[PDB]
C-alpha cells in the first residue's frame, strides 16, 4: 500500500506556535571571567619563569598575549613548545603589524595552539624595516610560508629563514602591501603592447580614482571607556586610608 | 522520464507540426496545456504528468527562429 | 547574526533533500570505498604522523587522520554546536583513505544536524535587535526617527568597533579558518589577516609528498583540498 | 624473450595433433624451463621502482 | 579527587583510545579460497558496475535552458534597476547611501535642485564589471528607487555597453517592475 | 513576537537516514567458483566432444 | 622537513661590512656568471654586454650607502632577485623591467628644460 | 647510558608515527630523574622555574613508581598515553638543559621602549 | 533499528516507481531502500517563494525584554558600551602584586606609608627578581605556583572530556581505519 504517491504532505502538519518569544539580555563578557583570572595566574607563572624575556603579558576575553623583545623569541618558544603545563605544538599563524607611529613599526604577532590542553596563547615582538627577527623554523616547520609572507606584505626580514622570497606578489614587485604609506593601488599596471608584443609595466592611470569616504568618520567617540573585568587578584591594593 | 513511450504518447498528444517544431527547436517532445502568450509572441506551457520531473514542468515556444 | 530570516517553507524542503541525501552517499560510497583502485591510489600515499602534523600547522580532516581528536565545535563551541549532537571521525595511518572515510563521515553527521536544526528552529530574531549594530526594519525605518537615523549612520559610517584584537576560529570544512583583527576604535578595520588551512598544508607539501611518484602528487593536492583563493587571499 | 616463448609456441598448436603426446611432453618442458626464469624475474623484483627517500623507521634515543 | 601535574581530566585518554591490534592472516574470519574469490572476480568492482547501471535507467536531471530556466527566487540579484512611483515620478532622491555602502564603489551619483525644486538626480552610473551583485544598494535604499531585477540574460558583446547610465536603469525598471512588483511582494516583509 | 515564522511541526519530522546503508549482498563467494567451475567444466565437456566428432570428420575427408 | 631552493641562501645579517664586501662581491660574480643563462631563458633581444652593464648600474645604485643594516636588505634582495632570475621563475615581462633603454624610443618630445615641460604641463 | 624515547615501528597506537614502547615506567623514571639532576645542579634553588619542574617531575614520578598499570598511570598524569608522556619528560629534559645555557631567572635583558605596548586606548590620540 | 537509518523508500520525499516496475526495481536493486532523487513536484517548492501566503501576515519578530516599551532603557542592554577593557601588565604591576598584595589579599602598610610604598614600586625600587627571592614560601605556592606547588596548566574555557563510540553505534565497522569521537 505505501509509496511515494499516498505520501504525507509535510507541508500541512501544525507548525510550532509562540506567542511571545523570551530572550533573556546578558553581557557576552561575563562568561569569560573566571577564565580570564585563570589566564591571568598562568600568565604570571609564565613572567616568574621567564622575568629575563617576557616583558609584560595581556588578557581580554580568553586570549593571553606575551610580550616581548625579538632576542626573546627563540628561547620563549622553547618553553611553549617543550615545557609540560604549556604544550603549544601547533602554529596557527605568524603576522605583522604596522604601528608607523612606534620607533619600532612592526609588531611580529605569533598565534600557538595546544591541542593537549585545548588552549591558545600569543607571543608579540617587534621589528623594524631594517632590523631582523629570529626565525621559529627551527621550531616549527609551519612557520616557513609565513614568515615569507610577513617579508612578502610588510617587509620583516626573518633571521635564519632557509629560503625567504616572496610568496604572493609578482615576481619583481618593488614594494611591501600592507605597509600604511604603500597606496591600496599600488605604484604600477600593466597592459599588452601590441608594438612590443609584451606585457607591459607602466605608471598608474585610473579611469575612476579611488573614493575614500574615510573623511565620513564619526566626529562624536563612539565608545566611551570600556568595563575593568581584572580580578581583585591582579589590582593593586588601596592602601586602607589611616 | 528518458523513455520512448513519453515521446510516443506526447507526440499522439501535441500533433506532428508541433513535434517537428519542438524537435527543431527544443529537441524534445512536451505536451502541456497552454498557459498565455507574452506581448512579443512567445507562447508559456504548463505540464502535469508524472514523468516530468521538477524543473521541468513550465516551458516556452518562441515566436522567432532566432530565439533568445 | 543573519541578514534575513528564513522564507516560508524552507525547513520542509530541506528535510526533503534530507531524506533522500543518504543514499547519495552510499552510491558514492559503493564506487570509491571499498574499491581496489582507490585504495590503492590512497592508502599510505601522503602520510603524515601526528607530530609533524602539529609542527606543520595542519588541522582538521589532515590534523584527524593522523590520530589527533580535535575539532572546535567540540573543544570551543562558538554558534550552536554545542545544543546539538555530532559525533567526530578520526583515523589512524594519516593516509589519504583516512581523510577520505574522514569527510564521508562528516557528510553524514552533517546530515545529522541538519535534521536536528530543522526539528529545532526556535522562534524570535536573526539578528541582534540593537539597531546602533544592526540595521532596523524597513517599516520602522520608514515611520520612526531613531531607526532611520541609525540605517542612515550604519549604512553610510558604520558601526564603529571597540578597541582591541582577536583571533578567533571556526571548524571550516578545509579546517582551521581563522582571523586576526585589529580594531583602531574606528568603523574600517587596522588589520585584518585570514589564517587559511590551505597555506599551511600547500606549505607542508614538500615534506608530505617528498619519496612520492608524480601520481601521488595528485592524490595529495587532492586530499589538502585546496582552494587557491584562500592559499593568496 | 618472452614474445619469442609465446611465438615459438605458435607451431607448436598448428602442430598440435601430428605431435600427438610427444611434442606435448616437449613443449611443457619447454614452459617448464622458460617459467623457471620467469620466477627469477619475479624474485629478483626486476620490474620494481625503488623509492630513494625513505620514510625514517630508526627509534629515537636519548644518551643520558 | 586528583591533582593534576601538566595535564588534565580532559586531557586524559579515552578508555579506549590505544586501538587493538592490528589482526594477521592468521586469526581470520574467512578462509583463502573465499576471499581469493573476491580476489579474482572482481566483486566490489562488479558491484560498483552495477551501481552505475542502475543510474543508466533513471530520470535525467538536466533541463533544457532557453526553454525551461531554473529556480529564481524573489531574492535574487540580478540586473539594476531604478524604479518610479505610480505618479510616475522617480523615487530616487539623490541621498548616496548606495554609492557609499557599496563595498565595489561602482555607483556614481551627481545631483542638483531640479527646476521644480525637487532633490533628484543628474548623473547616476553603475559599472557592472565592477559591481559584485550584493545588494547592500537594494538594502540601503529608504525609497526602494535601486533594486536588482531577477534576470541575467544581458550579456553584450562590448564593455561600453555595461556602463549603466541613469537612461538605460530607468527604461530597466519601466521593463522589469512587474516582476520586481511581484518580488516586492513576496519579500519586502523580511526586510 | 512571532506570527508568520518559518518553524517546525509540533512532533518534528520523520527521522532521516544518515547511517551507512551499503548492504552485504550476493551469493557467498564459493558459490560463485563452484558456479564458474560447472560453467567451464560443461564447456570443456562440450568443445572437446566436438574436436572428436571433427576429428572423424576429417577421417571421412 | 622543508628544504630550501636551488640557489638559496639563509638571511645572515652581517655584523661588519668587510664581510658583506664579500658576500656582495660574490653576489656581483654570480651576476656576472649568470648573464649568458639570462639571455638564453629569457628571449633577450640584446647584448650579454648589455646584460651585465645593467648588473653593473645597479650595483653602483648603492655604492655610497653606509648604513651596515640597508646594505644586509639590499643584499638580502639582490640574492632573492638572482634566485628569481635564474631560477626560470620570472618571465620576460618582469625580466625586461630592468631594461627600458632597449626599447624603442618613445615618442619626439621628451623634455630637458623649463619651457618644454611648461608647455606641456610638467613644470 | 641512553634512553629509549619513541618507537618509530612495530605496533601502532592510535597516533601515526606513535608505536607501542617496550618497558615504559624505567625510560619515564631516567629522564625524571636525569631532568631533577639538571635542575638541583645548575640551576638556583629559589628560581620558580626549578621549583615548577621539580615538584611536577616529582608528581609524575610517583605516579609513576607507586603505579604499575599503563593505563592506571595515564588516568593519573592527565596527559596523553604513556608514549606521549615519555615524549613530553624528553622535551622537558632537552628545555632544561637549554635553559641552563639560558639564564631566565636573569633580569629582564632588553627593557620595552615607552612608545612600544601602546594601542588605541589611551583617551586622546584619536 | 538505530536512531539513524535505514529508512524505507515510501518514507522519502522522491519520485520512484508503480506497478511492475517497482516489483522489479526491488528485484534488481543491490538497495531497494535507495532512492531516485527527483523530488516529487507537486510538494516541493510548492507553492513558490514568490506566492506564499505567509509574506502577507508575516511581521518583525523580537523578544520580549528588548521590545518592551515602558521599563527598558539603552543603557541597561549596551553591551558594546559595557566592553571589557583589556588589562596590561609590566613587570613593575607584577611586583607590585608580589612585594605588596592584592586588593583580594592585601600586604600593604596603611595611609602614606603605603602610598610612597607603592611608589617605590612604580619607579625602579624594588625589581621583579628582588621581589621573587624576597618571596616567602606561601606567596609563591598560591598565587605564582598552586597551592600544591605545581605550576598551572594552560586554562581551557570549555572542558571537553571525549568518549569513544564503538561496535553498532559506530559510523564504521570494525575493520577500517577510521574512528567515531562523541
Ligand atoms: C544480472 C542481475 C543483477 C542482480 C543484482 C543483484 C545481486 O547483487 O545479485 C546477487 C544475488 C543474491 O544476493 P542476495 O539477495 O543477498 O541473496 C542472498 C542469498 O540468499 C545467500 O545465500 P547463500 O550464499 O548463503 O547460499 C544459498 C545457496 C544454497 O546453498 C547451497 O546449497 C550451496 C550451493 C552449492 C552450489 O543458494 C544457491 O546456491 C542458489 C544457486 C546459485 C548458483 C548460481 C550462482 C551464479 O544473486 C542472485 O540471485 C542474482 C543472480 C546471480 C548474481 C548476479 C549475476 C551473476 C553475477
Ligand atoms: C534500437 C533503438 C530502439 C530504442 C528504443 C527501445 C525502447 C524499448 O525497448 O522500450 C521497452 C520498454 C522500456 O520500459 P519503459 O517504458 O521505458 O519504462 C516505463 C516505466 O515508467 C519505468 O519505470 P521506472 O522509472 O521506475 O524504471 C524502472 C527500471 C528499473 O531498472 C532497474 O532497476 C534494473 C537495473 C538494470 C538491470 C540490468 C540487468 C541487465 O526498469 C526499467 O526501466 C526496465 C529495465 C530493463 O519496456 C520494457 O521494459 C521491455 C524491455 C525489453
Ligand atoms: C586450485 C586448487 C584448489 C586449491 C584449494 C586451496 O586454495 O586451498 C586453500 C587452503 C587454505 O584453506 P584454509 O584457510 O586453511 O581453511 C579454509 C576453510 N574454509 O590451502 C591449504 O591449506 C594448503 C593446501 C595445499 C594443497
Ligand atoms: C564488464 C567487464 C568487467 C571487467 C572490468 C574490469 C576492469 C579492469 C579491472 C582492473 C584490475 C583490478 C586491479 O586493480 O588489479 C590490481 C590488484 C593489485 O593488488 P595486489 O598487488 O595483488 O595485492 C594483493 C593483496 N590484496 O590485483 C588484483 O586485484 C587483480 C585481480 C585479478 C584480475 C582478474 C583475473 C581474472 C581471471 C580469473 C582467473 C581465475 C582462475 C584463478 C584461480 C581462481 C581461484 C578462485
Ligand atoms: C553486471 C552484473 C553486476 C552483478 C552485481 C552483483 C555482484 C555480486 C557481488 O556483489 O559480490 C558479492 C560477493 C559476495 O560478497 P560477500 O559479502 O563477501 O559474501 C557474503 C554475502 N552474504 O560475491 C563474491 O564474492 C564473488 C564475486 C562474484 C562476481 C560476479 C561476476 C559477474
Ligand atoms: C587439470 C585437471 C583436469 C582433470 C579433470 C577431471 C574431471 C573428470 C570429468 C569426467 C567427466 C567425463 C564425462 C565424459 O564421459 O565425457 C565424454 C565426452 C566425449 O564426448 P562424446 O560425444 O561422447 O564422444 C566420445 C567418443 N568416444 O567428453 C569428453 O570426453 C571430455 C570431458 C571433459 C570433462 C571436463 C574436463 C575439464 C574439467 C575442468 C578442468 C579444466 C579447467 C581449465
Ligand atoms: S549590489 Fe552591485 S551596485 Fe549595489 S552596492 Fe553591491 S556591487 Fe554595488
Ligand atoms: S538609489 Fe536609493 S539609496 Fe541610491 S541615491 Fe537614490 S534614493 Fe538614495
Amino acid at each position: 500500500a505505501p509509496s511515494w504517491e499516498n505520501i504525507k504532505d509535510i507541508r500541512l502538519d501544525p507548525k510550532v506556535h509562540v506567542d511571545e518569544v523570551y530572550e533573556p539580555i546578558v553581557n557576552p563578557a561575563d562568561r569569560y571571567l573566571q577564565h580570564v583570572s585563570d589566564l591571568h595566574q598562568y600568565a604570571k607563572y609564565i613572567m616568574a619563569a621567564l622575568p629575563k624575556y617576557i616583558q609584560g603579558f595581556s588578557v581580554w576575553k580568553d586570549e593571553l598575549t606575551l610580550h616581548v623583545a625579538p632576542s626573546a623569541v627563540i628561547p620563549v618558544t622553547t618553553f611553549l613548545r617543550d615545557n609540560t603545563s604549556t604544550q603549544y605544538k601547533s602554529i596557527i599563524d605568524i603576522t605583522a603589524v604596522d604601528y608607523p607611529s612606534r620607533e619600532n613599526r612592526f609588531e611580529v604577532v605569533y598565534n600557538f595552539l595546544s591541542v593537549r590542553h585545548n588552549s591558545r596563547i600569543r607571543l608579540k615582538t617587534y621589528a623594524t624595516e631594517v632590523t631582523p627577527v629570529p626565525s621559529i623554523t627551527c621550531l616549527y616547520e609551519g612557520a616557513n610560508w609565513f614568515e615569507r609572507e610577513a617579508y612578502d606584505m610588510y617587509g620583516v626580514f626573518f633571521e635564519g629563514h632557509p629560503d625567504l622570497r616572496r610568496i604572493m606578489t609578482d615576481y619583481g614587485f618593488e614594494g611591501h602591501p600592507l605597509r600604511k604609506d604603500f597606496p591600496l593601488t599600488g605604484y604600477t599596471e600593466v597592459r599588452w603592447d601590441e608594438e612590443k608584443r609584451r606585457v607591459v609595466y607602466e605608471p598608474l592611470e585610473l579611469t575612476q580614482a579611488f573614493r575614500n569616504f574615510s573623511a565620513g568618520s564619526t566626529a562624536w567617540e563612539p565608545v566611551g571607556p570600556g568595563r575593568d573585568d581584572r580580578p581583585d587578584s591582579f589590582k593593586l591594593p588601596t592602601p586602607k586610608p589611616e | 522520464s528518458s523513455s520512448l513511450y513519453r515521446v510516443l504518447r506526447n507526440a499522439w498528444e501535441v500533433g506532428p507540426r508541433s513535434y517537428w517544431k519542438q524537435l527543431n527547436s527544443i529537441g524534445d517532445t512536451k505536451s502541456g496545456r497552454l498557459v498565455g502568450t507574452d506581448i512579443y509572441g512567445n507562447k508559456f506551457y504548463e505540464t502535469d504528468h508524472q514523468d516530468e520531473i521538477h524543473l521541468r514542468t513550465r516551458y516556452v515556444e518562441y515566436k522567432e527562429k532566432d530565439y533568445d | 547574526g543573519v541578514s534575513q530570516d528564513l522564507p516560508a517553507g524552507l525547513l520542509d524542503d530541506i528535510y526533503m533533500w534530507a531524506t533522500q541525501f543518504g543514499d547519495r552517499l552510499d552510491e558514492i560510497e559503493e564506487l570509491l570505498t571499498d574499491n581496489r583502485i582507490w585504495k590503492l591510489r590512497t592508502v599510505n600515499i601522503g602520510t603524515v604522523t601526528a607530530q609533524d602534523a602539529l609542527n606543520l600547522g595542519l588541522s582538521g580532516p589532515m590534523l584527524r587522520g593522523s590520530g589527533i581528536p580535535f575539532d572546535i565545535r567540540k573543544n570551543a563551541p562558538y554558534d550552536a554546536y554545542d545544543k546539538v549532537d555530532f559525533d567526530v571521525p578520526v583515523g589512524m595511518n594519516g593516509d589519504c583513505y583516512d581523510r577520505y572515510l574522514i569527510r564521508m563521515a562528516e557528510f553524514r553527521q552533517s546530515l545529522r544536524i541538519i535534521e536536528q536544526c530543522c526539528n529545532d528552529m526556535p522562534a524570535g530574531a536573526v539578528k541582534v535587535e540593537d539597531f546602533k549594530i544592526n540595521s532596523p526594519p524597513r517599516n520602522l525605518m520608514k515611520e520612526d526617527m531613531e531607526a532611520l537615523i541609525h540605517h542612515f549612520l550604519l549604512y553610510t559610517k558604520g558601526y564603529s568597533v571597540p578597541p582591541g584584537e582577536t583571533y578567533t576560529a571556526i571548524e571550516a570544512p578545509k579546517g582551521e579558518m581563522g582571523v586576526y583583527v585589529v580594531s583602531d576604535g574606528s568603523e574600517r578595520p587596522y588589520k585584518c589577516k585570514i589564517r587559511a588551512p590551505g597555506f599551511a598544508h600547500l606549505g607542508a607539501f614538500d615534506h608530505i609528498a617528498r619519496g612520492h611518484f608524480l601520481p601521488d602528487a595528485v592524490a595529495i593536492i587532492g586530499t589538502m583540498d585546496l582552494v587557491f583563493g584562500e592559499v593568496d587571499r | 624473450p618472452f614474445d619469442l616463448e609465446i611465438s615459438t609456441l605458435l607451431p607448436y598448436v598448428m602442430s598440435i595433433y601430428l605431435v600427438s603426446n610427444y611434442g606435448f611432453t616437449i613443449v611443457l618442458l619447454f614452459l617448464l624451463i622458460l617459467i623457471i626464469g620467469f620466477v627469477y624475474e619475479i624474485n629478483t623484483n626486476a620490474l620494481k621502482i625503488n623509492k630513494h627517500n625513505k620514510p625514517n623507521t630508526d627509534s629515537l634515543i636519548y644518551k643520558l | 579527587i586528583n591533582i593534576y601535574a601538566g595535564g588534565s581530566a580532559a586531557a586524559a585518554p579515552p578508555a579506549g583510545f590505544r586501538i587493538h591490534r592490528p589482526a594477521t592472516w592468521e586469526e581470520s574470519e574467512e578462509g583463502a579460497l573465499s576471499k581469493a574469490t573476491k580476489y579474482f572476480l572482481l566483486a566490489e568492482m562488479f558491484r560498483g558496475l552495477y551501481v552505475v547501471l542502475e543510474q543508466f535507467f533513471r530520470a535525467p536531471y538536466t533541463i533544457y535552458y532557453p526553454f525551461e530556466k531554473g529556480p529564481v527566487s524573489p531574492r535574487f540579484r540580478g540586473e539594476h534597476a531604478l524604479r518610479r512611483y505610480p505618479s510616475g515620478e522617480e523615487r530616487c532622491i539623490a541621498c548616496k547611501l548606495c554609492e557609499a555602502i557599496c563595498p565595489a564603489l561602482a555607483i556614481t551619483i551627481d545631483a542638483e535642485e531640479r527646476i521644480d525644486g525637487s532633490r533628484r538626480t543628474t548623473k547616476y552610473d553603475i559599472d557592472m564589471t565592477k559591481c559584485i551583485y550584493c545588494g547592500y544598494c537594494q538594502e540601503s535604499c529608504p525609497v526602494d528607487a535601486i533594486v536588482e531585477t531577477p534576470n541575467v540574460e544581458y550579456a553584450t558583446e562590448t564593455r561600453e555597453e555595461l556602463l549603466y547610465n541613469k537612461e538605460k536603469l530607468l527604461a530597466n525598471g519601466d521593463k522589469w517592475e512587474l516582476e520586481l512588483q511581484y518580488a516586492l511582494d513576496a519579500d519586502a516583509p523580511y526586510r | 513576537p512571532s506570527v508568520g515564522q518559518d518553524l517546525p511541526p509540533v512532533g518534528g519530522y520523520e527521522p532521516v537516514q544518515w547511517r551507512r546503508n551499503l548492504p552485504a549482498r550476493g551469493f557467498r563467494p564459493l558459490v560463485y567458483l563452484a558456479a564458474l567451475c560447472g560453467i567451464c567444466g560443461y564447456g570443456f565437456y562440450r568443445a572437446l566432444g566436438g574436436i572428436q566428432e571433427r576429428r572423424e570428420l576429417k577421417r571421412e575427408k | 622537513a622543508i628544504i630550501a631552493t636551488a640557489f638559496a641562501e639563509t638571511v645572515k645579517f652581517s655584523g661588519s661590512k668587510q664581510e658583506l664586501q664579500k658576500r656582495t662581491l660574490a653576489l656581483y660574480r654570480q651576476f656576472l656568471r649568470g648573464a649568458p643563462t639570462f639571455a638564453d631563458l629569457y628571449e633577450v633581444q640584446f647584448s650579454i654586454p648589455t646584460i651585465r652593464t645593467k648588473i653593473r648600474q645597479e650595483f653602483e645604485r648603492h655604492r655610497f650607502v653606509d648604513d651596515l643594516s640597508i646594505q644586509n636588505v639590499l643584499y638580502a634582495k639582490g640574492h632573492m632577485e638572482y634566485q628569481e632570475c635564474i631560477n626560470f621563475w620570472k618571465q620576460q615581462a618582469q625580466f625586461l623591467k630592468y631594461f627600458p633603454e632597449e626599447d624603442d624610443i618613445q615618442g619626439r618630445h621628451q623634455p630637458s628644460n623649463f619651457v618644454d615641460k611648461f608647455l606641456k604641463n610638467r613644470a | 647510558q641512553s634512553v629509549l624515547v619513541q618507537m618509530r615501528e612495530g605496533t601502532p597506537i592510535g597516533l601515526t608515527g606513535i608505536y607501542q614502547h617496550p618497558n615504559p615506567r624505567p625510560a619515564l623514571i631516567a629522564l625524571y630523574e636525569a631532568t631533577l639532576k639538571e635542575l638541583q645542579d645548575k640551576h638556583p634553588k629559589d628560581s620558580v622555574y626549578r621549583q615548577s619542574i621539580e615538584n611536577l617531575t616529582a608528581h609524575r614520578k610517583q605516579i609513576v613508581e607507586d603505579n604499575e598499570v599503563s593505563e592506571v598511570i595515564e588516568n593519573k598524569i592527565g596527559a596523553g598515553l604513556i608514549e606521549e608522556v615519555v615524549i613530553q619528560a624528553h622535551e622537558e629534559l632537552e628545555l632544561a638543559k637549554k635553559m641552563s645555557e639560558w639564564k631566565p631567572w636573569e633580569e629582564l635583558e632588553e627593557k620595552p621602549l615607552e612608545d612600544q605596548w601602546v594601542y588605541f586606548n589611551k583617551k586622546g590620540v584619536e | 533499528m538505530l536512531p539513524g537509518g535505514p529508512v524505507p523508500v515510501f518514507k522519502k520525499y522522491t519520485v520512484g516507481s508503480k506497478g511492475i516496475w517497482e516489483k522489479l526495481r526491488v528485484l534488481l536493486a543491490i538497495a531497494p531502500n535507495r532512492s531516485t532523487g527527483n523530488p516529487i513536484v507537486p510538494l516541493y517548492r510548492v507553492p513558490t517563494p514568490g506566492s506564499r501566503p505567509e509574506a502577507n501576515v508575516y511581521q518583525d519578530p523580537s523578544s520580549y525584554p528588548t521590545n518592551d516599551i515602558a521599563e527598558n532603557p539603552y543603557w541597561k542592554r549596551d553591551h558594546r558600551r559595557a566592553y571589557p577593557q583589556t588589562a596590561f601588565f609590566d613587570q613593575k604591576t607584577v611586583t607590585g602584586l608580589l612585594e605588596l598584595g592584592s586588593e583580594a589579599t592585601p600586604r600593604i602598610a596603611d595611609g602614606e606609608a603605603g602610598t610612597k610604598a607603592l611608589a617605590n614600586i612604580a619607579n625602579g625600587g624594588v625589581s621583579f627578581t628582588q621581589a621573587l627571592g624576597k618571596s616567602s614560601k606561601d606567596v609563591i605556592y598560591g598565587e605564582v605556583l598552586t597551592v600544591n606547588g605545581l605550576p598551572p596548566v594552560a586554562p581551557t574555557l570549555a572542558p571537553k572530556q571525549w568518549k569513544i563510540i564503538e561496535g553498532e553505534a559506530a559510523i564504521y565497522p570494525k575493520g577500517y581505519p577510521c574512528r567515531t569521537f562523541h
